[PDB]
């Protein structure tokens, strides 16, 4: 994706203070709570019947950490999101059968989480730069679907 | 909100479909799988080959449900109650996909109802499919 | 639909917004214009620069409507009647845009209510904004 | 976007049988009828009180010819849609203030019209090829928005 020098600095600077372990678990947990139908992909994760159940689920925290970690790698290759996520795109399509629309929902939930976590530091311009990033990652992950 | 005129256009248009409902339902599904490949992620257990019995059978089920809705256009919530629970609690199809199937159903009807697919009917059918989609995703959360 | 718990969550969260509602409305708009530039096509007559009193004034009106909606959560269609007519027949804002503003309102709320924005409240507010959006676009056709 | 040789041929072949002015007026008319909010840009076109009034409006027909003619000329440059519509994209954003969501709606209405027009000849594979084309055109027209 194309980011201005300003948008790039804003994104990277903010990410340096992100505890991927913590944020990843929060993002995936909220996705499963706010958009319940996304639970169809995690039947083997245990109890997800309540927000407290979902948020406390260790499997959810574990997976959330994996997802944000891979997301983290993309921030290091904003210039080539497509090639970066090619293998994971194929995996999500052929093996996991995940509707790419779910990538979009996760991107939006992640933004809400960053806002909740950072407060006033997550300014309109900073959010704008992040919306471009999550949209790019979502499109990169849906790129290999067929 | 379906207006009385809307309900008249839909009942007239669907009537003409008549006994081809299932066949048209199958065509609409095939159009969706080809045009919007991501919708295939919900049918990994199906033989999505052209003319497959699985697709023909599913197309007939989809059409019977739409027929049921047209018959009870004034009480769709109650008429599609079971299907609403099934899509919300079991299948859990992302709402975005209903718009894609609705579009493909519209294209199928257009290609088979030359005389009946007037702009007014086109408008009423689109509203109808949107209402059905709304009812089917009403219990998601 | 909004469950009693959903209603309780929304009233509690909004009660917390209180006298800042207007300021949050303006922030939400600013977030929308910067994040989703296409939404600016509906405000070519506005000065959209940061700090614009126009955006500020409009933000307070959006917030006041949301406040009115919360107060009449069990009768939104009637309470938002005039607003539905306006968006449907005068402004004619494509429905897709309501999802963009709803998201920006949620982000603004998250940034100002660390303690209250729990996952459960987050879910309830999203349901609430989706309901408001549905009411506001119900008379489009 | 990327069309296979066979996909290009199907689009081209079908298009050669299209009455551009006729289909143009039909598509724009149906757009204004099925999605009434799109009428917002055409207040100066006169009477749009009913479906017949819209379909029979000479201004609506004239604009439809204009729009479909540009779309038609774009089919010759399938491999460079963005470059082909760059200036029109700028125009629609800066001067006309047209929400790009309208391009997507027109794209779907156009597909319905081609189906009504060609019946059984508008096969599923042919539709799939056209869906790519209308999505590609809508994307190209929205590319310069800022
Ligand atoms: C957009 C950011 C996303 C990224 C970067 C991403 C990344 C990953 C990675 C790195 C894996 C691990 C694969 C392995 O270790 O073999 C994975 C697995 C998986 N992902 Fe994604 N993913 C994302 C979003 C999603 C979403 C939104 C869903 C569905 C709601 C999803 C569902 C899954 C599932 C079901 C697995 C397998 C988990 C298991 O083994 O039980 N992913 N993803
Ligand atoms: C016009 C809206 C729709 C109608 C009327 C409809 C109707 C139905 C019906 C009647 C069934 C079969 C019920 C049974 O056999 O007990 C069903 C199943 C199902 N639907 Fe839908 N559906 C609609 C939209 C969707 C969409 C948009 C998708 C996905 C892109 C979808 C995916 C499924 C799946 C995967 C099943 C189960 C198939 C199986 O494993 O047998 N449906 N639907
Ligand atoms: C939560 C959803 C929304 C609410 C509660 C809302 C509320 C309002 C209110 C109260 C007004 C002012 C009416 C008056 O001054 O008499 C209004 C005007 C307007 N709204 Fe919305 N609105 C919503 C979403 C939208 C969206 C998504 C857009 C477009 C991106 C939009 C565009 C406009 C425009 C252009 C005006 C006229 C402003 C002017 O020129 O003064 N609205 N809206
Ligand atoms: C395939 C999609 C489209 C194409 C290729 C396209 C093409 C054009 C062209 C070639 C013009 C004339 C430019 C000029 O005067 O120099 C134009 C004007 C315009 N377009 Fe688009 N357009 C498309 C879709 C739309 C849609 C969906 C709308 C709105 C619902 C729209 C609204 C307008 C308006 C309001 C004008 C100005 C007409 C006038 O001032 O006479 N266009 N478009």
């Amino acid at each position: 994706v194309h980011l201005t020098p300003e948008e790039k600095s804003a994104v990277t600077a903010l990410w340096g203070k992100v505890n991927v372990d913590e944020v990843g678990g929060e993002a995936l947990g909220r996705l499963l709570v706010v958009y319940p139908w996304t639970q169809r992909f995690f039947e083997s994760f245990g109890d997800l019947s309540t927000p407290d159940a979902v948020m406390g689920n260790p499997k959810v925290k574990a997976h959330g950490k994996k997802v944000l970690g891979a997301f983290s790698d993309g921030l290091a290759h904003l210039d080539n999101l497509k090639g970066t996520f090619a293998t994971l795109s194929e995996l999500h399509c052929d093996k996991l059968h995940v509707d790419p629309e779910n990538f979009r929902l996760l991107g939006n939930v992640l933004v809400c989480v960053l806002a909740h976590h950072f407060g006033k530091e997550f300014t309109p311009p900073v959010q704008a730069a992040y919306q471009k990033v999550v949209a790019g990652v979502a499109n990169a992950l849906a790129h290999k679907y067929h | 909100v379906l207006s009385p005129a809307d309900k008249t256009n839909v009942k007239a248009a669907w009537g003409k479909v008549g006994a081809h409902a299932g066949e048209y339902g199958a065509e609409a599904l095939e159009r969706m799988f080809l045009s919007f490949p991501t919708t295939k992620t919900y049918f990994p257990h199906f033989d999505l080959s052209h003319g497959s019995a699985q697709v023909k059978g599913h197309g007939k089920k989809v059409a019977d449900a739409l027929t049921n809705a047209v018959a009870h256009v004034d009480d769709m919530p109650n008429a599609l109650s079971a299907l609403s629970d099934l899509h919300a609690h079991k299948l859990r199809v992302d709402p975005w996909n209903f718009k894609l199937l609705s579009h493909c159903l519209l294209v199928t009807l257009a290609a088979h109802l030359p005389a009946e697919f007037t702009p007014a009917v086109h408008a009423s059918l689109d509203k109808f499919l949107a209402s059905v989609s709304t009812v089917l995703t009403s219990k998601y959360r």
